[PDB]
């Protein structure tokens, strides 16, 4: 997308979106990533709502493909769930190099910085769900680090209600749960995320509260899907 | 389990 | 696809169904059309699937770019309508020449001849919906050619309850009220298709039965949307 | 108005 401005890859993103068109999306995120610039608080959520839904799209692909591959304990089901899942790695991997070429490394604002670990867990999370063996353990080592230096910073710089601090947390449990068999874990971050947002909306506006208490119900959705 | 999605709804 | 075998491209298309990978089915449909064999039933409905579903997810992305762009009455908006537009006549283009070269000329019997015939008219009808001026007349007038051969040998040869047959004037009758601007032979079309149904129900299995009042009832939802 | 859909559902 080098021939086409920044601005015009922004618009375009923005209307591929509301066409549905999520691969277009994705392609004018990461060339407006690539030209260079540091991304807007609007911009970072272009950029993750078109990378999270083509690679959601994927998932739930390869897990239907697993499904009937296990299920069938010829060739073609296992070929077939070995082409979505390289498909799958390759985004995975497409935004992994973005944010390390050079998004994260630009990112100073505790809000850039979050947003942009919190999507390099949730990627390598994406990467580990269908990982198996050893390089799986790395995989599963790199989210973890990306969400903890996330969790750190938001800690100290977020307040507990902040969406992306709370959207974090909610992720980062999620690893906890589905990645690394450690379901107490997941249940003690999700509940004292929960409480620590509920004591701080007193201090929101109508519109932060609704923010804030979105994902608080989420949270709440997963602990009452995990007791 | 839920993660967080990519737009409020 | 030439390296893979027809029946692993016929697997993995219906695999790709299954995991709603539609571009992946019609590249693998693509495949074992090119194989240079005729389609059986099942086959053949692999292949309208897959492709309609691709652009039908390109007329819907079309029709939201359509109607922003006609809002707005940059250049960013026609670009990417134009953009969305190309890719959707590419597709029609390839599913014409997958009919032309050589579905149609080999298929003899009725049922398949129908069946690729009503094809070529739908794809001719959505190159219709974003054509413009006068090629638009050639591209409406080859819808109404591929549409009325296929009516001739379904009305010779068919049954009127006949589920294809009954698809192909449900498809026709859309021709005439949506590209044909002749709304009135829309609806004799699909009364008549209707109550010609409904007299030769009385000879049909169960099974038969609910395949024509399906497509019934689709006709009656049209002429209660047209009346 | 309605088109044949690609599968009976
Ligand atoms: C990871 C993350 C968390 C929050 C946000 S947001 O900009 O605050 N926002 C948009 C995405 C989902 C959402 C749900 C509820 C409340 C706010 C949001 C972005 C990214
Ligand atoms: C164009 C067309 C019409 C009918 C058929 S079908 O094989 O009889 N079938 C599958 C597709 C849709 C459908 C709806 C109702 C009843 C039967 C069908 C295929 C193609």
């Amino acid at each position: 997308m080098g021939s086409m401005e920044r601005a015009s890859l922004i618009q375009k993103a923005k209307l591929a979106e509301q066409a549905e068109r999520y691969e277009d999306m994705a392609a004018f995120m990461k060339g407006a990533v690539e030209k260079g610039e540091e991304l807007s608080c609007e911009e970072r959520n272009l950029l993750s709502v078109a990378y999270k839904n083509v690679v959601g799209g994927q998932r739930a692909a390869w897990r239907v493909l697993s499904s009937i591959e296990q299920k069938s304990n010829g060739p073609e089901v296992r070929e077939y769930r070995e082409k979505v899942e390289t498909e799958l790695q390759g985004v995975c991997d497409t935004v992994l190099g973005l944010l390390d070429s050079h998004l994260i490394k630009e990112a100073g604002d505790a809000e850039s910085r979050v947003f942009y670990l919190k999507m390099k867990g949730d990627y390598y999370r994406y990467l580990a769900e269908v990982a198996t063996g050893d390089d799986k353990k790395r995989i599963i080592d790199s989210a973890r680090s990306a969400y903890q230096e996330a969790m750190d910073i938001s800690k100290k710089e977020m307040p507990p209600t902040n969406p992306i601090r709370l959207g974090l947390a909610l992720n980062f449990s999620v690893f906890h749960y589905e990645i690394a068999n450690s379901p107490e874990e997941a249940i003690s971050l999700a509940k004292t995320t929960f409480d620590e947002a509920m004591a701080d909306l007193h201090t929101l506006s109508e519109d932060s509260y609704k923010d804030s208490t979105l994902i608080m119900q989420l949270l709440r959705d997963n602990l009452t899907l995990w007791t | 389990a839920g993660s967080i999605p990519g737009r409020r709804s």
